[PDB]
RNA sequence: GCUCGCUUCG
């Protein structure tokens, strides 16, 4: 549904870096130069930012409002 | 009424899916089973 | 060996279900059968006469 | 007592007593969530 | 020189993606049925009149079906959303009408549009308000873009209507008997009747066998009835072999033992063995020969048509099977029932249509009755229909049928159980794998162990991993990624094709061209089409013209050189497959082709007409050569595979790497995933089920196979990627068990949540009054609501927000007892739950029967605890053994812990190398930031992983040097460490624990009930009886058979032997003989109803010494 | 509450 604060393997801060990384998707970086850019040295984090999926935005299309 | 103690105040409270009319004073169990 | 009575069982091997969300109650299939038996019977006397 | 209620693709709160048709102003839509509470919930973060 | 390969050629299966696949078949089956099935049925019974008062009539002009709509506005219709039918407990149809024209007295009256039913809508379909809308537009009707749909909504629930499979009709079965005789078999079936004729050697003779006739007749006899009468012609068409006439000597020696010599003479005797039906109304006047002829022309054999009373083709049906017999009579070449090109698969859409032919006629019946009984009698007053025509019987027969699922059709005989089935809404992979679901005719009740069988036939046509897991193995199965039903054609053409290619007539030849080496028999549908000579120019020809376009493309024709017969096949409900058109060596398709079809000049019509791909039916792909790659091509090669990995179906699709795994995971990982818990769509908040789980932070796989790209699976994931750690710790994972990581857990790793739904109605009855709900009950002491009453608010109901406890009212429901004053009784909707539950949102709506529905969305957020199911998308279903705290999970050197401690022991055993080459891909793209893709029979090799592994600074194997948590010391064997595709199954403990005190007991015998929902207790079956039993203890199995479950205390009456009560006994009208007894209540019961049996049983007691 | 059907679970 949405990016988690905390990465479920180490904990380091990780929802804070989910917009930024969207940044550089709509910038020319590529997946793994924007994860090394953003500070994931370990690969969970790199796990975690990549394989998440965005659907708070898909729920939101269909909340009330 | 209580069968013990004369009160009124018997309330129909289930105990785990036991329904039971008891007696909300003494805990004297009036019915039980349905 | 031949039967001329019938022996009806008590309630308790007829559980009756009062359903009072409609018109209606929840019976077993002996009931049903006594039921039948006993008009047969009744019919059966109204011939006769 | 004002019973207050939303609609379903209006989201209008309406104001209905007992023993009404369940309908909404300016539209047709026949479903009505209830608002939420006011009184005070205490969560655990666990 | 290796043979050019086309790279793009998977862009092929897209492309059929697009027009066909997954969910596109009951959707085109349900619009031509809506579209001309329909109104076929509605022309085969467009005039229906009386026999009294003729010249009177009532003839249907044209019927439609229209959009959905909603009848609770007072006599307006009103668009309604399928969101809005789910929500309001209501059916999505749409209302059925018809213009017409009568005669009230004798004066023609018409009618333009008069409603006389309603059609439940299909999802998705033609007239569906969900086609042809954009994902905004979805958004605005609360329904989820990605939804299968193809799915029926009846009173608020979503009904499926399984795809039927069934034996092909109009063909002979060989086939051997209990006794070993090798007989066959033909149920002959037209529009109208269907009958099973067989044919048995029991005696060395062959006798005919039908329900028609009291006993069965010799062959002989019914071909002298039929037409032809010298011998020697019947030998002639029987066969010429030597062998032949041997094994048909006994036939002929007994026909010519009675005095048949004639057709009149067969014909008496056939009808001397015919009984009537029953005493059939009307006058017979001598109809024993004529009841036979009838009986030889009509009921025998009904697909092989009679022109006017002329059994040629008959005879020589009747000749090609005994022929078939005397050849399968030596070697045992007997046909086998689980051959799937004599299958066929019935849609909604066939299902639906006999539906409504069999309504359609009883509605015609009812009218014709009414008509009948109301014309003659009643008054100058012209009756008309119109008046009479009820609306609600093809409205009530079709959501009977729709929602109870057993569809009963005395027109037709057809008793059938389990046609819809509730859709599942456990996940996304969950619908839309049940969605393609087919059903077997074995109707599974007993253990067959032939149906069950994997057959070589379901190859690309259904999935062979894909099956339930129990006693439905075998016998439920799933269609393939790449599939296609066919539907029936008209088949005009197909004859003058044949006719027009030299086959000449069977009534030009005797039969004795039936037993040339060289002469061919070419059937069309169970039907005799002809003979022909040089049948490979003519399936040469007949493929050719199908590749130009003259003849449809889903036509069939195969060659079996053992009997020598040539099959025409245009029915429908036959597999389909598309294959790459190969010739001489090099395959139609070029990079050329593949290039035009990604930039969009070309679709796969424009493949299907330039006669490059091309349908082939298992029937004809059992005559083809099919190449599974390019290398594999060879001189003698018909077709080419598009792609190997189209063979597994939509729930295999999600297993990465299914090649390298044994076939039982593969099965076990497919039930598990039809069970996995995520996301369902994108209006799963608006959605209100009575049961769905919810994933907190569901994330898409990094193995995932071109399958789960083309199914859209990513955008709903239903599972999580968890650093797992191959190894074994503390022995809390002894078998199949897993350690969780505490610290993961507490961080959102795994948090599910459960929504469920609580429904009450407020209905009013006949007499004018209704139920009320009533406020809460104030305590006058403290002048608060009390603490059963305080989550309701002002109305009565509760509000969403609060947290609900157990037994806590929901819904203050009061209803009266009446139906002077109304006299209400309150009978509150409790809540019944161990823990404790939120309520999310309250819906109240409105029916047209003034009746308020009320829904509340409870929802619970649980945490993975000891006791929670987690499978890891390879069958390694676990149980979370053990929950240690983040310090106790050993670390590397990056300083990583591992969430999920997996057994290495179940590795050997399962052979599970498909899990680590997952791992290693999904460790090698979470380094380089990739998506590794673990397609079936190819995907990303072990070698480009162990590459981007060793580029990165990690050890090209996995293993890496992990220091232990407890001991701080490293471990003398490196750790096989990556992440891992977990997902979290339904299964609970907190669903799954239960306890049962005294609790309640059944009003029947005294005992506990069954279910958890109601409360029940366990049930000590007969094998543990049998295990007390052994063990010798006594005392234990009386304790718990007769005192902890059903003891009771009777009186029994000493002097009779008969039962009494409060220590008297009513046969006797005495006490003093009665005494108490203490006994099992069951027994008594027992002791009742064989006293109710005149079965007494006497009870003579004694003293315990 | 009785019945039946489907579905899963080991
Ligand atoms: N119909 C059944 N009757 C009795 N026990 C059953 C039944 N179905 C499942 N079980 C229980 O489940 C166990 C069956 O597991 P088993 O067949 O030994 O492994 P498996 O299911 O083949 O797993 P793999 O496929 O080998 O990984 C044994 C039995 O106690
Ligand atoms: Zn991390
Ligand atoms: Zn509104
Ligand atoms: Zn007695």
């Amino acid at each position: 549904m949405i990016i988690p604060v905390r990465c479920f393997t180490c904990g380091k801060i990780v929802g804070n870096k989910w917009e930024a990384y969207l940044g550089l998707l709509q910038a020319e970086y590529t997946e793994g130069d924007a994860l090394d850019a953003l500070g994931l040295k370990r690969y969970c984090c790199r796990r975690m930012l990549l394989a998440h999926v965005d659907l708070i935005e898909k729920l939101l299309n269909y909340a009330p409002l | 009424r209580c069968p013990d103690c004369g009160s009124t105040e018997l309330v129909e409270d289930s105990h785990y899916s036991q329904s039971q009319l008891v007696c909300s004073d003494c805990g004297c169990v009036v019915t039980e089973g349905v | 060996l031949i039967l001329t009575r019938l022996l009806v069982p008590p309630l308790c091997i007829r559980p009756s279900v009062v359903s009072d969300l409609k018109s209606g109650t929840n019976e077993d299939d002996l009931t049903m059968k006594l039921t039948e038996i006993i008009f047969l019977n009744d019919v059966i006397k109204k011939h006769r006469i | 007592q004002p019973m207050i209620y939303i609609c379903g693709e209006c989201h209008t709160e309406n104001e209905i007593k007992s023993r009404d048709p369940i309908r909404c102003r300016e539209c047709g839509y026949r479903i009505m969530y209830k608002k939420r509470t006011k009184r005070l919930v205490v969560f655990d973060a666990r | 020189a290796p043979i050019p390969t086309v790279e793009e050629k998977w862009r092929l299966l897209p492309a059929f993606l697009k027009v066909k696949g997954l969910v596109k078949q009951h959707i085109d089956s349900f619009n031509y049925f809506i579209n001309v099935e329909i109104k076929k049925i509605m022309k085969a019974n467009e005039k229906v009149t009386s026999d009294a008062d003729p010249m009177w009539y009532l003839k249907y002009l044209n019927i439609y079906v229209g959009l959905p709509d909603v009848e609770e506005s007072f006599n307006v219709t009103r668009p309604v959303s399928p969101h809005e039918c789910r929500l309001r407990d209501m059916t999505y149809s749409a209302p059925i009408t018809v213009d017409i024209e009568y005669t009230r007295g004798s004066q023609r009256i018409i009618r333009n549009a008069l409603p006389i039913g309603r059609m439940p809508i299909m999802l998705r379909s033609s007239n569906c308000v969900l086609t042809g809308k954009t994902p905004a537009e979805f958004a605005k009707l609360n329904e989820c873009p990605l939804d299968p749909g193809g799915y029926f909504i009846v009173k608020g629930v979503e009904k499926v209507i399984l795809i039927q499979e069934q034996l092909s009709k109009n063909r002979i079965i060989v086939e051997a008997d209990r006794k070993g005789a090798v007989g066959a078999s033909v149920t002959s079936s037209t529009h109208e009747k269907k009958s099973r004729t067989n044919m048995a050697v029991k005696q060395g003779r062959f006798y005919l066998r039908h329900n028609t006739l009291s006993e069965d007749i010799p062959i002989v006899i019914i071909f002298k009835a039929m037409g032809v009468e010298s011998d020697q012609e019947i030998v002639q068409m029987i066969g010429t072999e030597e062998h032949v006439m041997a094994a048909f000597g006994p036939s002929l020696e007994e026909c010519q033992k009675a005095q048949i010599f004639t057709q009149m003479q067969a014909l008496k005797y056939i009808g001397n063995k015919v009984r009537r039906q029953r005493m059939w109304g009307g006058g017979p006047k001598k109809t024993k020969i004529e009841e036979a002829r009838e009986l030889l022309a009509s009921t025998i054999l009904t697909h092989v048509p009679v022109k006017e009373f002329n059994f040629r083709a008959k005879c020589i049906y009747t000749a090609v099977m005994v022929r078939r017999v005397i050849l399968a009579q030596g070697d045992n070449k007997v046909d086998d029932r689980d051959y799937y090109g004599n299958k066929r698969l019935e849609l909604a859409g066939q299902l639906l249509s006999l539906l409504f032919e069999d309504l359609f006629k009883k509605f015609n019946s009812e009218m014709k009755k009414i008509a009948d009984q109301v014309i003659p009698k009643q008054r100058a007053a012209q009756f008309d229909v119109v008046k009479h025509m009820r609306q609600d019987q093809i409205t009530n027969g079709m959501v009977n049928a729709i929602s109870t699922g057993n569809w009963s059709l005395k027109r037709f005989k057809m008793d059938r159980q389990g046609v819809t089935q509730v859709l599942s809404r456990l996940s996304y992979i969950s619908a839309l794998g049940m969605m393609t679901r087919i059903s077997s005719q074995f109707e599974k009740t007993r253990k067959v162990s032939g149906p069950r069988s994997l057959q070589p036939s379901q190859w690309g046509m259904l999935c062979p991993s894909d099956t339930p897991e129990g006693e439905a193995c075998g016998l439920v199965k799933n269609l393939a990624l790449m599939t296609h039903i066919t539907t029936d054609m008209e088949d005009g053409p197909i004859v003058k094709l044949a006719s027009n290619l030299g086959v000449e007539d069977v009534n030009l030849l005797c039969g004795e061209e039936l037993s040339y080496p060289n002469v061919f028999l070419v059937f069309l549908n169970g039907n005799i089409l002809g003979v022909i000579r040089d049948h490979k120019k003519l399936v040469n020809t007949f493929r050719l013209m199908r590749r130009a376009g003259y003849i449809n493309e889903f036509v069939s024709i195969s060659t079996n050189l053992t009997d020598r017969c040539v099959y025409i096949s245009s029915d429908g409900g036959r597999l389909c497959r598309p294959y790459i058109i190969v010739k001489k060596q090099k395959p139609a398709v070029t990079n050329k082709h593949m290039e035009e079809l990604a930039q969009g000049y070309r679709n796969f019509e424009d493949f299907l007409h330039e006669s490059l791909v091309e349908y082939l039916d298992v029937n004809e792909e059992n005559d083809c050569n099919i190449a599974l790659y390019e290398h594999t091509i060879n001189k003698d090669t018909t077709h080419l595979e598009i792609e190997p990995f189209t063979l597994l179906g939509v729930c295999a699709g999600l297993i990465p790497y299914p090649h390298h795994n044994q076939s039982p995971r593969n099965t076990y990982q497919c039930a598990m995933g039809k069970q996995a818990m995520g996301t369902i769509g994108y209006n799963q908040r608006n959605r209100i089920d009575t049961l769905m789980y919810l994933l907190a932070y569901p994330q898409k796989p990094m193995v995932k196979t071109k399958t789960i790209e083309l199914i859209e699976f990513e955008k709903l994931p239903a599972g999580q990627n968890a650093t797992v750690a191959v190894m074994s710790y503390s022995g809390y994972d002894i078998e199949d068990a897993l350690v969780l990581n505490k610290a993961s857990l507490d961080r959102g790793f795994g948090r599910c949540l459960v929504y469920k739904n609580a429904k009450c109605t407020l209905k009013r009855y006949t007499n004018q009054t209704f139920d009320k709900v009533m406020g809460p009950m104030l305590d006058a002491a403290t002048r608060k609501p009390i603490w059963r009453h305080e989550i309701l608010d002002a109305d009565g109901i509760c509000s969403p927000g609060e947290k609900v406890e157990n037994k806590q009212v929901l819904v203050n429901k009061s209803m009266p007892t009446v139906t002077q004053q109304p006299q209400y009784k309150d009978v509150p909707i409790t809540y019944k739950g161990a823990t404790d539950s939120y309520i999310e949102k309250v819906m109240i709506s409105s029916n047209a029967e003034d009746a308020f529905l009320i829904k509340m969305l409870l929802r619970q957020t649980r945490r993975p605890e000891i006791g929670d199911k987690f499978s890891s998308r390879h069958g390694q279903k676990g149980v979370c053994g053990l929950i240690v705290p983040q310090e106790d999970m050993p670390f590397c050197d990056s300083g990583i812990c591992p969430d999920i401690i997996m057994n290495p022991h179940g590795f050997p055993s399962r052979m599970t190398v498909g899990k680590l080459i997952e791992l290693l891909a999904g460790k090698a793209g979470v380094l380089d930031g990739r998506f590794h893709y673990g397609t079936a029979f190819g995907g990303s090799k072990v070698k480009d992983v162990c590459e981007d592994l060793v580029r990165h600074g990690y050890n090209y194997l996995g293993k890496d040097y992990v220091t232990s948590g407890i001991t701080g010391e490293p471990l003398e064997a490196y750790i096989y460490f990556g992440p891992v595709y977990y997902q979290k199954l339904k299964h609970m403990v907190l669903d799954k624990m239960h306890a049962r005190a005294r609790g309640p007991r059944a009003v029947l015998t005294r005992q506990p009930t069954e279910g958890r929902s109601r409360d029940g207790g366990l049930r000590l079956g007969e094998m543990e009886r049998d295990c007390l039993i052994g063990y010798g203890a006594s005392m234990l199995l009386l304790e718990r058979l007769m005192i902890s479950s059903d003891a009771f205390e009777v009186d029994v009456c000493g002097q009779c032997g008969l039962l009494g009560y409060s220590g008297w006994c009513h046969y006797c009208k005495s006490s003093c003989h009665v005494s108490s007894l203490r006994i099992p209540y069951a027994c008594k019961l027992l002791f009742q109803e064989l006293q109710s049996m005149n079965i007494i049983p006497r009870l003579k007691l004694s003293k315990y010494n």
